[PDB]
């Protein structure tokens, strides 16, 4: 008998061409977590993040209510605790 | 007028509210993952499928998103005609019965919202609720598909109404996520914690450990295994369709061409393949290769012997 | 029991590292 | 105004004045 | 729940032998499991014609 | 039973289960499950007048509508 | 240290021109972004998505569809294997015999089975000095045997 | 006809699957920007940055006219607003 | 008009994007 008769596209090439691909960049995707981890440890390893994440939550409450003037405020605190690592050390700490 | 009362009845109402976006969109997930795993005129249909997903996904977000019922009414009457007529379009199947049946359910799930209504606080992600576990878990690998980060960010932007851009909104999306992340960490460390100059435990990495060497396996050599082991299986019978035996005998004017072709040659049953096998049973290595042909493989060369065509 | 637990912890953390562990 | 407004964050915000 | 099991059989007996009795034998089964609860509690004695 | 048979056969009542049943008051209606007991009969009728060799799973069918008809009598 | 002064540089510069044109045209406060900006980025951002998946398919298979150079058949061999035993009647033509049909000759073939949508569809989907002619030889000399 | 006689290496497949390697590779470099956006933000969301480029264009300058010394002088200034977040945040405030 | 002035700064954002937003 012959090997390879298969149907769809090109059972021998076209979808399995694209199968690679697929892994591949899937590939890609997944290391994009465990490759540059280490690069963050400096603004990663931060205890609590209760404060932050009420920051973030009221950025949505206040985007339901739509009052968008208090969006710009509240994303310039979140901005501002980005952008300086030693607030962050401040706001993060585990107990107060 | 009964079709008005209908519709006025499904708008207007007195019911309550439930935000079962989360299940539509998991629906429609495993109807994507379906419908790629099938691309078995089919490619084509297969990639127009493709599209569609996307584009009822991304009109679904939309609708949610500005908390529509009459445009998940129309968009849920539009999608029920339109998937019940591509059932007529089958010209291009278990796969198709499948995505019919999950597309039941985000049919289900979807009029229930219509009828239910749209909840007020519709904003935050699913797997950024509570820190167990499973939201943890979740949220990763939900996260993790390539492209969906960015387009849910796009997408909330176009439809949420904010003031700011894309890059803020990206901003506050990507603190979010880590920071639940973190949150899932600290709240399970709290749960179940270990004591100080103590290992970690052996168990504990070895089974990290492990999967992630069996994972790293599976990316070089079990993709070799599955190749390899499709390509040795021998797909489809070839048989011999004539018998052109030409005993080219004469050095200057080769002839003897008395030869024969499909009519007289024999595709051998399974009874007669039984029989050759057998004949060839005490040597090993005989009966090996008749047996190892398939039935209906080992073709009978019935050449034909008789002439008339000249010697020249 | 105590094993169980362990080993969900295992997997668990391994997934940690699914998304930044 | 936003140009203006969402660039207008000072220390004074992370003031710790009863942060409930 | 007998008179139903007969429902069924009447049904499938109609099914099988594909015929113009057959044909009545599902109207039959039609009618009694509509209009059948009704006389499955008033035609137990009552006049079971 | 439209993932077991298609065309006219089904194709009608799937469609108003998501379209009219679903999207209702509560409850369906009468009417609704009344016309899904009707439509199965008549499928199951002209099925029987001959497509060849019809298929019954309009008896599930039937029996299920009958059987959902009977626990919403006793309510 | 030359590159770290030169990404410093572009990455400022490109700060500096978005904080100009802040300032040569600003927004208000609680101001909604405004639809149509969202709607312009955000579709431009799926179009370029479409064009990175869709139209390299798109592309690649119109290409593919199209039938490059035509495919005529030199020799019309019609061999009427006739004898169970031996096959003869192997009367057959070449290119000389084979007349690649020119344009008025494609008409007329097209116009004859005109009637017929599918026949003459056949005839007149395939190119002009496409559809050759088979004038098979049919004189012997060459026995059967 | 047949489909696929074109000239050029191969109309198959040299050119053809070089257009494909270049597509992909231009796409990896799109993405260096729309993928790690997020990890700047506390370093690039800064104000005025009319005083980091008068440092820049000094060293240009001071390379122009050929001081070198200088230039390692002010090379040192541009590191150590790199180095030192908070010193960014005072140097890059809006007005003063 | 205005509308037109909307659509360049819209243009501008999104190829604003384009280097690191």
């Amino acid at each position: 008998k012959v090997s390879p008769p298969s149907l769809g596209f090109l059972a021998g090439y076209g979808i399995m061409g694209l199968y690679v691909s697929i892994v591949l960049v899937i590939g890609k995707f997944v290391h994009g977590f465990f490759s540059e981890i280490s690069h963050s440890i400096m603004f990663e390893e931060l205890p609590c993040v209760d404060r932050i994440l009420k920051l973030c939550q009221d950025i949505f409450l206040v985007r339901e209510t739509r009052e968008l003037e208090l969006e710009e405020e509240l994303y310039a605190k979140l901005i501002f605790l980005y952008r300086s690592p030693e607030t962050m050390i401040k706001w993060t700490r585990e107990k107060e | 007028p009964l079709r008005r009362f209908f519709h006025d009845i499904l708008h207007t109402k007195y019911r309550a509210a439930t935000d079962v976006y989360a299940l539509m969109f998991l629906a429609d997930v495993v109807d994507f993952i379906i419908i790629i795993f099938g691309f078995w005129q089919v490619p084509e249909a297969f990639l127009v499928m493709l599209l569609i997903q996307f584009s009822t996904m991304v009109v679904d977000r939309a609708l949610y998103l500005r908390k529509t019922v009459l445009g998940k009414l129309a968009f849920q009457v539009a999608l029920v005609l339109a998937i019940h007529l591509w059932m007529f379009f089958i010209l291009p199947n278990v796969v198709a019965q499948l995505w019919y049946f999950v597309k039941c359910i985000y049919f289900a799930l979807s009029a229930y919202q219509i009828r239910c209504g749209y909840p007020t606080r519709i904003l935050g992600n699913f797997l950024t609720k509570k820190y167990n576990h499973l939201n943890l878990f979740l949220f990763q690998g939900f996260r993790l598909v390539p492209f969906l980060v960015e387009l849910r960010a796009v997408m909330d932007w176009v439809w949420t109404d904010t003031t700011l851009s894309l890059s803020s909104w990206m901003c506050v999306e990507d603190i979010y996520a880590n920071i639940f992340i973190i949150k899932c960490s600290r709240e399970t460390e709290k749960k179940y914690p270990q004591p100080k100059g103590q290992k970690k435990k052996k168990i504990v990495k070895y089974g990290m450990g492990g999967l992630i060497i069996l994972f790293l396996i599976a990316i070089i050599w079990f993709p070799l295994l599955f190749m390899s082991l499709v390509r040795s299986v021998v797909g489809v019978v070839n048989q011999p369709i004539d018998v052109t035996v030409t005993l080219k005998l004469g050095g200057y004017e080769p002839l003897f061409t008395m030869s024969a072709q499909q009519p007289s040659i024999i595709p051998f049953t399974a009874q007669a393949y039984e029989e050759l096998s057998r004949q060839f049973d005490p040597q090993p290595l005989a009966m090996q290769f008749i047996s190892q042909y398939s039935p209906e493989d080992i073709v009978t060369a019935q050449i034909e012997g008789s002439s008339g065509a000249l010697w020249r | 029991c105590c094993e169980s637990s362990d080993c969900l912890e295992i997997c668990m953390e391994c997934c940690g590292i699914c998304f930044p562990s | 105004d936003h140009a203006t407004v969402i660039h207008s964050g000072d220390y004074f915000l992370f003031e710790s004045d009863s942060e409930e | 729940y007998l008179f139903w099991l007969v429902l069924v059989v009447v049904f499938v007996t109609g099914a099988t032998r594909i015929s113009i009795f057959g044909l009545g034998y599902l109207l039959a089964c039609f009618y009694l499991l509509l209009f059948g609860t009704a006389l499955l509690q008033r035609d137990t004695r009552a006049r079971l014609v | 039973n439209h993932m077991v048979t298609a065309s006219a056969g089904s194709l009608v009542l799937p469609v108003l289960v998501f379209l009219w049943a679903m999207l209702s008051i509560p409850r369906p209606s009468k009417r609704f499950w009344m016309t899904a007991i009707v439509f199965t009969e008549i499928a199951v009728v002209v099925k029987y007048l001959f497509t060849d060799g019809y298929i019954k799973y309009d008896l599930v069918q039937l029996m299920a509508l009958f059987f959902h008809r009977s626990q919403l009598l006793c309510y």
